[PDB]
RNA sequence: CCCCGAUAGACCUUACCAACCCUUGCCAAUUCAGCCUAUAUACCGCCAUCUUCAGCAAACCCUAAAAAGGAACAAUAGUAAGCACAAUCAUAGCACAUAAAAACGUUAGGUCAAGGUGUAGCUUAUGGGUUGGAAAGAAAUGGGCUACAUUUUCUACAUAA
RNA sequence: ACAGGUUUGG
């Protein structure tokens, strides 16, 4: 299984926005102009609205990767901060030290 | 190594205007598509392909949509 | 993808080659609980029976 | 039944040659090193730990391959495959005069599974505007046309590249950006007449 | 009272390793790094997906090898293939260790598309530092 | 005594296209701890003498980045626990190689480099003028 | 463990003659000098403490020694208060109480024969010489000390001092007296250069709160400074940076006498200032004398500001300010 | 291959054997997870994308067509046979393209189901002779049925179509090993197999010389001149030949070189002759080459020529000449049976501690040859430090080789500087065998003469009277050489225990043990002892 | 959720609860009871619940001279290695379940008079094997603490004689009752009288 | 404790609620999963406090008996491994300072909601999904920013306007 | 009585 509930909830949320990445990627260019008649870009509102909700990657919450913790997790380690902790000083980590000066 | 992105060169990737020959010189489309094409150029992430896919991907539905640029006012083809 | 380790995981643990020691415990406390009496009831018969 | 086998330290020559023992990266096998090696913080009445099962003697890296006897024996059998160095070319002067333009290119190495580095796109190319055939006026306006990418007190033009994917392929754009600017600095279009 | 990687003080009879036997701030002043790679690096990358393998390794290693491993691994990231030191004490037959051996050196390659090298030293018991 | 015999057998061709030339080879070596970067240096310095190289060494200012997490599990924000990770650098800087040389000496480098350091390599390739701008007329 | 000493001996030898082989130098000429920069080659163990490192040296010095035998093969103890704890302790104790009656009594022999011919070595203001400490009598008296019984020893040696020492106890009061470690904070003058038919040539380095600073002075030139190219007087427009310049000149006065240019980098408008002082000050001994070095340096021109500024902690606002603690 | 930690080191050749069959059980056991569950393993991270660390499939593509279930069912036996039937129970009409790898399918793995395939060959569909024999003839060749083989000749020649290599390969292999009471009709029609073979403008190639050579080995023993002559005849075309062209020459030089010593000569100087340039092993039957050309020198005592077959060896590939450790240990076993006694002890020493220890162990042969070694130079100084080594390397063959091993300590003399050791040979072995293992009286005559110079009776006392309980008695020689030793000692209580337990069971040189004990006991003065003695020995 | 998974031995160290706060003064001793029961006492590393037979560490590795290859056991037997399994659980408490029993010297549950050895041998390395030593009295002893509570320390007398009139007694108070036994043992040979015996 | 969990809330986050849907419902399988259900007064993992306080302590010895205590420096029965302190380490040279460290324990202190958990409770629901809302201030209060000016404000500007 | 169990943190 996965962490969570709301893990297993996030993977499909990414692998949506993954999934209609090309579809958003291409219609935002018909709002985010101003060369265009808004004639168009208001019906592109309404098109990349009828999208499902979760392939916007706004929807994507950047969770944990052990423990699956909504907050408190670093972006480059993508562990909890007790997580990375719990690790650190075990010592599997490397460069990883206690900062003293 | 082991990524040799199709044989392609340089002319491929920048030089770019020869896909918008479908479309008006002298309209609001050329100023659009010009942006597209300067991104697709300064775009080392995609390949050829999917550039020709997104300009394939403009082109048809430009042309799906003919009402909405007729009633825009500014004549398009 | 935690499925895929999960499954590893479980695959080899039963053809005997990982033995997970938090998987055994877990049975162990589950094979004590429903020889003391409170097990999981079946799908069905928890509100009704 | 329980066997218990001697190590090698018992059976080594002590004119036996070490890289035969230790050709590549080892993990510090204590079984082949009659060196004994005491590591670790010792005790108030004790001593460091031995060498056997000392964690720290495998924590770090161990350069018992890269002895000077093994670097000169690897060495001597790579002159076979290097190419010698032109003499005439030592001083940097005579180097600008013949090759003018210098092309620089970054290659990085990491350990794991990925090789692919965005980093290594960036393609660097210096040429001294002092050895080129520009004219007083092509010159005016090639400064003018490159913009801040000429520096007027070393008078060298840099071009950093990184629109192509592949590094040949930005050497090839660079090649082409300074072909391009040398073909156009000499056009006298209508609008320079004002 | 810090906690984290610290064994307390028994009355006086338990055996403690020498990883044990030093708090967290001792790293990398008198003990060194379970493990070693460039993710850790300041213009480097790939930190996570090198702490992930390091951890399903430490569960793996310790799932493979029950009741026989002294202590911790020592991972290894050299130049695409990874190196796993393991002091594992002489309880099973050397058949055993070498069968084993071979199916992790090619289930660990084949899982994570990479070279694996497998050491293993071993010991009579675990080697006990201070007071036992 | 048993030594092997006709142990020699390499596949080396001279081809007929010129060898390249570079000027300047930068080593950026980057690390954790300073005696695994004086060790390669050392190691180094052996292998360019041997070559005949002439690599000019210096050690580049070091990179320390320290971050602060919550010393406790809920609430204790009074009380952090500050993490370091430093980066020393070694820069190798060789001067006047050629194509095959600067080849050989990487592998050589990059086959026993180290698990716990990275090497940034940027070369200075050569090269005199294309074909288009050597005395064109538009 | 004296066959465990000698194994690891034997070990340590034949570990050594390996390790020369290893490394490919001469076994007679391989010593310590050697081991030592090879070990740390072969083992790179980056650790912020030396002794954790991996070290080979020889057993006699890696395991710790003991008290040597105090009594022969028929038991008898060999000194004469083995029976009182401190054997060593006890007889410097009974040995310097019996140099002091002996001094006792030929200093009264020498009042009732009416011979004054000895002085007071007391004063020892010139000498800095200090008494010993705990450490430096454990490092000499093997066994432990205990502070009461260290003081008073010390306190016979000033007993001791307090009247006049003969002709051998004056070395023997002073076999325990520890110095200044080098007594010679007199710092090293620069030698004149002449670089380019420039003559009086002299060079300077300062620093206070990172801000790094070199002067280079001539004192052939009339008075004045040039600040990275710009005059000081537009470069410090604030009238505390300028005398912070003139102090070190006003002192030797060599305003007028002595003509500087000053590169500074780092700091602000008073660190920089600071920093030149400094940098002035260090390198205007070459021009003067010896005693006039020794007044700067004792006003404090020749020393550098350790006062930086401290990391901030957690939880505070500048290393020192706490935050509002309310008792409720 | 091996872990160099000492509880995984390989002690002796069957640990060795094991410790590899272990370590594949183990990598083929992942293999085979893999195989099962390949879905845990799809996910790429390696940039190259190699190829080899990807699940493999066994499963076809399709399963309706036919012609595309044959294809994937040839090359993953009865799957491939049930192809065929589920393909013509749909009336498909396969071409002459399938149905020879069908076959192929079959050949390469397998009587009735051959002859039922085989009609499938011919009957249903005419598939060419380009196909047929490349199948039906190397079928046949395994199920030993070389007479319908040659119909299949005569069909090809009649159809116009040409022989390849491969059907002489083995057309000459069967019509050479069926021979009843004649040997020159088979030769005959293999030299008319030549002459059309060399008319079809097809070229013989390595493996044609090569398979009528291998046939002519097991035959006859003068048939070594036609084995030389179509030697000299493929050196007359200028391909060099392989390994195994030669190992069939030597096994025949070998054959007739046991009643006639002169082969061997030919077989040096053709090894020389070869021996001067680089080859490669070509040829999958490059292994019993050495095998041979190391055991006729084994067998004719040629050390001068067993140094150049080492280093012949070891010229290109030190390794990949040799594919089985059965030929290797058997190899160096028969290298070091010359080299221990042909060559200095010096040199014997020095390729001990490279090639025993290292490359392999050797068998209980060489060890003997080891004893003899040191035996006829007088070596006492190696003998503690050999069988330390052989302690771990001939446990299995201790209980056999025990008695040639401690019989060099009675014919050599006993300095003593070496009594330390005399001692520790002594209990290394006594010591173990007592708490468990035949004791040879031997040994105990041994342990007499070990002691006797060296000076220690009380440590000597006790292993006789050890012995003597274990329901079997030394000859009284090591009675009498004892009571020497005690009589010189000064020690009479030991002699009159010594007389008494031999005069109970009669030893045939009791009258002899009673004169010494006479002498003794007059030496010591015990003639009350001596008359006590006679006294008791009476009843 | 592999990466969710510990230890054993955290896991009994937080089922258990030996390290609990109410257990350090005595707000615990309800639930007297404390027993981990190791999980791999009686587990085979080669038996998996396919009974898949591996030729390295279920079945050997080598038979009638051929090796082994991967086979897997039918559904009538690895049922009956489980019960066996489970009889051998059933059957662990049975292993660990024996009190050495010895001579009583006054009573059948009490250390009054019964017999404990000659003592230990002097440092200067005299040897009493005449001497015989008997105990006469053990005692459980209480105090009380500021942190530990009640400080349970056994206290016992132990005397000391050989037979022919010298003989003597000491007290030994330890922690453990080894360990006082061993105290009063070593204590008791310095303290001797001799007895003045009328025809002995 | 009070800019504390949260170094971070339009949907997701979010464990809350209302409307509607699914009940071997993430895994290969399990009369099985899954619960942010209760118990922090069962836990581990992590910490706050005395706390820059130093004390703890196995092995011996002594007491006109010993439950226990063991100290007088011009010294009266105290020795002692190791854990604390100290030293060492880090703020790239010393010293200093800072940083780091601070055992055994008290507060049944905080954390079942980082994570796993024994016990006690759910299984057509206290489980799994979709959509919409999660206000607002009668009132009190903690901590910060702006200032209440002339040592001030604006302008260009290193500080002479 | 040849005695033993039973008070209490002890
Ligand atoms: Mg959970
Ligand atoms: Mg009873
Ligand atoms: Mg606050
Ligand atoms: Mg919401
Ligand atoms: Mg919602
Ligand atoms: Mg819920
Ligand atoms: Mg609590
Ligand atoms: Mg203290
Ligand atoms: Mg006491
Ligand atoms: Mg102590
Ligand atoms: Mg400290
Ligand atoms: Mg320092
Ligand atoms: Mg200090
Ligand atoms: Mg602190
Ligand atoms: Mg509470
Ligand atoms: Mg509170
Ligand atoms: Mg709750
Ligand atoms: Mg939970
Ligand atoms: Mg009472």
């Amino acid at each position: 299984y996965y962490v969570d509930w709301k893990m297993l909830r996030d993977v499909k949320r990414r692998k949506m926005a993954y999934e209609y990445a090309d579809e958003r990627l291409r219609i935002n260019s018909l709002r985010k102009n101003t060369i265009l008649p808004k004639d168009l870009q208001e019906v592109a509102d309404e098109e990349i609205a009828s999208l499902p909700r979760d392939s916007c990657p706004v929807r994507i919450r950047n969770r944990c990767v052990m423990t699956s913790r909504p907050r408190g997790v670093k972006r480059r380690w993508r562990l909890s901060r007790i997580v990375f902790r719990h690790l650190a000083d075990h010592g599997q980590l490397s460069g990883v030290q206690r900062a003293m000066w | 190594a082991g990524f040799d992105d199709d044989g392609s060169e340089f002319h491929e990737h920048i030089f770019l205007d020869k896909y918008l020959q479908d479309f008006p010189k002298q309209g609001p489309i050329r100023h659009f598509m010009e942006l597209v094409t300067c991104g697709l150029s300064k775009n080392p992430y995609l390949s050829v392909k999917q550039k020709v896919e997104h300009i394939e991907w403009f082109r048809n539905y430009f042309n799906e949509k003919r009402v909405i640029l007729k009633e825009s006012g500014i004549q398009l083809n | 993808n935690h499925n895929t380790y999960f499954a590893l995981m479980g695959t080899l643990r039963f053809l005997g080659l990982y033995r997970d020691e938090h998987q055994d415990f877990r049975d162990e406390q589950l094979r004590l609980k429903k020889l003391r009496g409170k097990g999981k009831p079946r799908k069905g018969e928890g509100k009704r029976a | 039944r329980r066997k218990a086998l001697p190590p090698r330290t018992e059976k080594m020559a002590v004119d036996q040659d070490w890289p035969s023992v230790y050709p590549v990266a080892a993990p510090f096998k204590p079984s082949a090193v009659p060196l004994p090696v005491r590591m670790g913080y010792p005790v108030k009445r004790g001593v460091p730990m031995a060498k056997e099962g000392n964690l720290e003697l495998l924590k770090i890296p161990n350069f018992l391959h890269l002895t000077p006897v093994a670097i000169k024996r690897h060495c001597e059998a790579l002159k076979d495959f290097c190419t010698e160095w032109p003499a005439a070319l030592d001083s940097d002067e005579k180097c600008e005069k013949h090759f003018p333009i210098e092309i620089d290119t970054a290659d990085y190495v990491s350990a794991g599974p990925s090789i692919r580095n965005p980093k290594a796109r960036v393609v660097t190319l210096r040429v001294k505007l002092s050895s080129l055939n520009l004219d007083d006026h092509a010159k005016k306006k090639l400064i003018k046309l490159v913009g801040d990418r000429y520096c007027k007190s070393t008078d060298v033009l840099t071009i950093k590249t990184d629109r192509c994917p592949l590094k040949r392929q930005n050497y090839d754009y660079a090649v082409y950006l300074l072909t391009v600017l040398y073909h156009e600095s000499w056009k006298t279009e209508e609008w320079e007449k004002k | 009272k810090n906690r984290a990687a610290r064994v307390r003080v028994s009355k006086g009879d338990k055996p403690v390793t020498y990883e044990e036997a030093h708090a967290p701030h001792y790293i990398a002043h008198r003990k060194g790094w379970l493990s070693l790679h460039t993710g850790n690096l300041d213009g480097e990358d790939h930190a996570a997906e090198r702490t992930v393998e390091d951890v399903f390794l430490r569960k793996f290693m310790l799932g493979t090898f029950p009741g026989c491993l002294a202590d911790q691994l020592v991972l290894k990231r050299r130049a695409n293939q990874l190196e796993i030191c393991a002091l594992v004490l002489r309880q099973l037959p050397p058949h055993k260790f070498y069968f084993l051996v071979g199916y992790s050196e090619t289930l660990l390659s084949h899982f994570y598309k990479c070279p694996v090298h497998l050491h293993l030293q071993t010991v009579p018991s675990k080697v006990v530092y201070k007071y036992i | 005594v048993d030594v092997p015999k006709d142990m020699t057998k390499p596949e080396i061709t001279i081809s007929d296209e010129p060898d390249t030339l570079y000027k300047r080879l930068s080593v950026l070596v980057k690390g954790h701890d300073k005696a695994v970067l004086d060790s390669y240096e050392y190691f180094a310095v052996l292998a360019a003498k041997e070559l005949g190289i002439s690599i000019k060494v210096h050690e580049p200012p070091r990179k320390i980045e320290r971050f602060t997490l919550l010393k406790s599990v809920h609430i204790f924000k009074k009380h952090r626990v500050q993490y370091e990770m430093r980066t020393l650098y070694r820069c190798l800087e060789l001067e006047h190689l050629t194509g095959s040389t600067a080849d050989v000496y990487l592998e050589y480098i990059q086959r026993n480099l180290p698990e716990g350091v990275a090497m940034e390599v940027t070369k200075t390739k050569l090269e005199q003028l294309p074909e288009h701008i050597r005395k064109p007329i538009w | 463990t004296v066959d465990f000493i000698k194994k690891q001996i034997e070990e340590f030898n034949i570990g050594k003659r390996h390790l020369a082989n290893m490394m490919g130098e001469d076994p007679e000429t391989f010593t310590q000098e050697d081991i030592d920069r090879a070990i740390a080659y072969l083992f790179p163990s980056g650790l912020f403490e030396k002794r954790a490192r991996p070290i080979m040296k020889h057993p006699e010095e890696i395991f710790p020694k003991q008290r040597a035998i105090q009594w022969g093969e028929d038991g008898r103890p060999f000194h004469f208060l083995f029976y009182t704890g401190k054997q060593s302790y006890y007889s410097l104790m009974h040995d310097t109480y019996g140099k002091l009656l002996d001094v006792e009594k030929h200093h009264n022999q020498l009042r009732a024969k009416d011979l004054l011919a000895e002085k007071t070595k007391i004063l020892k203001d010139p000498i800095g010489s200090r008494w010993l400490i705990k450490e430096e009598l454990e490092e000499m008296l093997v066994e432990k000390l205990s502070d009461q019984d260290y003081a008073q020893f010390i306190r016979l040696l000033e007993r001791l001092s307090a009247l006049p020492c003969g002709a051998t106890e004056e070395d023997f009061v002073n076999r325990f007296r520890r110095s200044i470690p080098i007594q010679s904070k007199k710092q090293l003058i620069e030698p004149l250069q002449y670089d380019e038919q420039g003559m009086a040539f002299s060079r300077g380095e300062g620093k206070r709160k990172t801000a790094k600073a070199e002067v280079v002075v001539y004192g052939q030139g009339s008075g004045r400074i040039d600040v990275n190219g710009v005059d000081y007087l537009l470069y410090f427009p604030v009238t505390q940076d300028r005398e912070q310049l003139m102090f070190p000149l006003h002192f030797l006065d060599r305003l007028g006498k002595h003509d500087m240019t000053c590169a500074v980098s780092g700091g602000g408008r008073s660190a920089q200032a600071g920093a030149v002082r400094l940098a002035m000050a260090r390198a205007l001994c070459s021009f003067v004398t010896e005693d006039e070095v020794e007044w700067m340096r004792q006003a404090g021109l020749l020393t550098a500001d350790p006062r930086v500024r401290e990391r901030k902690k957690p939880g505070q606002e500048g290393a020192r300010r706490k935050f509002t603690w309310k008792k409720r | 291959v091996f872990q160099d930690d000492p509880y995984l080191i390989p002690t002796s050749s069957v640990e060795s054997h094991s410790f590899l069959l272990a370590k594949k059980s183990g990598e083929n056991a992942a293999k085979f997870i893999i195989n099962s569950y390949p879905k845990y393993f799809q996910k790429d991270i390696a940039e190259p994308h190699i190829p080899c660390l990807m699940p493999e499939y066994f499963e076809p593509q399709i399963e309706d067509v036919s012609e595309a279930a044959l294809q994937e069912r040839i090359k993953l036996n009865y799957n491939f046979q049930q192809r065929e039937q589920s393909e013509e129970l749909e009336e498909a009409t396969e071409a002459d393209n399938e149905k020879s790898k069908t076959k192929a399918g079959h050949h390469l793995g397998v009587t009735w189901r051959t002859k039922n395939n085989a009609e499938r060959i011919f009957a249903l569909m005419p598939e060419k002779n380009a196909h047929s024999y490349c199948t039906m003839i190397r079928g046949m060749v395994k199920h030993q049925a070389p007479t319908q083989a040659l119909n299949l000749y005569t069909v090809l020649l009649n159809n116009r179509l040409r022989a390849d290599v491969y059907t002489f390969n083995s057309l000459i292999e069967a019509t050479a090993l069926v021979v009843n009471e004649k040997f020159e009709e088979k030769w005959n029609n293999i030299l008319d197999l030549l002459k059309q073979m060399v008319t079809q403008n097809v070229k013989p190639n390595l493996q044609t010389f090569n398979t009528i050579l291998k046939c002519l080995r097991r035959f006859y023993a003068f048939g070594k001149l036609p084995a030389l002559q179509t030697l000299r005849e493929m050196k007359a075309i200028g391909i060099e030949p392989s390994l195994a062209t030669y190992h069939y020459v030597i096994q025949l030089f070998y054959q007739h070189e046991s009643p006639s010593k002169g082969s061997s000569l030919i077989i040096y100087d053709i090894m020389n002759e070869v021996m001067g340039k680089r080859f490669s092993p070509r040829d999958p039957d490059d292994d019993m080459f050495f095998q041979s050309a190391m055991r006729v020198c084994s067998s004719l005592r040629d050390l001068e020529l067993a140094y150049q077959v080492h280093g012949l060896l070891n010229t290109g590939d030190n390794w990949k000449l040799i594919g089985s450790d059965h030929r290797r240990n058997f190899y160096y076993s028969k290298f070091f049976n010359l080299l221990c006694f042909m060559e200095q002890i010096d040199v014997t020493l020095k390729w001990y501690k490279d090639l025993i220890p290292s490359v392999f162990f050797p068998h209980s042969q060489t060890m003997i040859d080891l004893l003899q070694a040191l035996d006829v130079a007088n070596r006492l100084d190696m003998v503690p430090q050999i069988w330390k080594d052989s302690k771990e390397y001939g446990h299995t063959f201790r209980n056999e080789l025990k008695e040639e091993i401690l019989m060099l300590m009675a014919r050599d003399q006993h300095p003593p500087e070496l009594q330390v050791a005399f001692a520790d040979c002594a209990a290394d072995i006594k010591s173990t065998y007592e708490s468990q293992p035949e004791w040879p009286a031997s040994s105990l005559n041994y342990v007499a003469v070990l002691f006797l110079r060296a000076g220690r009776t009380q440590e000597a006392w006790k292993m006789l009277g050890l012995f003597r309980k274990h329901n079997k008695i030394p000859r009284a020689e090591l009675l009498n050489e004892f009571l020497d030793s005690a009589k010189a000692s000064s020690s009479p209580a030991q002699a009159i225990e010594l007389v008494k337990l031999a005069s109970a069971f009669s030893l045939p040189v009791c009258e002899g043990l009673t004169r010494r004990v006479m002498a003794e006991f007059t030496l010591t003065q015990e003639q009350r002892e001596a008359l006590g003695e006679l006294t008791a020995l009476t009843s | 959720s592999f990466f969710t998974k510990l230890t054993a031995d955290e896991l009994w160290k937080g089922a258990l609860a030996e390290s609990g706060a109410g257990a350090r003064k005595g707000r615990g001793k309800r639930t007297k009871k404390k027993r981990r029961k190791d999980l791999n006492r009686g587990q085979i590393i080669g038996e998996g619940r396919h009974g898949f037979l591996w030729p390295g560490l279920n079945i050997p590795l080598m038979r009638n001279g051929a090796v082994q290859t991967i086979a897997q056991r039918s559904k009538e037997d690895q049922e009956k290695v489980e019960a066996d399994m489970v009889q051998q659980r059933e059957e662990w408490d049975r292993r660990r379940k024996m009190k050495v029993k010895r001579e009583r010297g006054w009573s059948g549950n009490t250390w009054g008079g019964v017999s404990l050895g000659p003592p230990d041998p002097g440092p200067n390395g005299e040897t009493y094997d005449d001497f015989d030593t008997r105990i006469l009295e053990v005692r459980n002893v209480f105090n009380m603490t500021a942190k530990e509570g009640r400080k349970r320390s056994v206290r016992v007398l132990v005397a000391v004689g050989n037979g022919k009139g010298a003989a003597g007694f000491a007290i030994g108070k330890a922690t453990e009752r080894a360990d006082a036994f061993r105290k009063a043992k070593n204590r008791a040979v310095h303290y001797l009288h001799y007895i003045e015996r009328y025809e002995d």
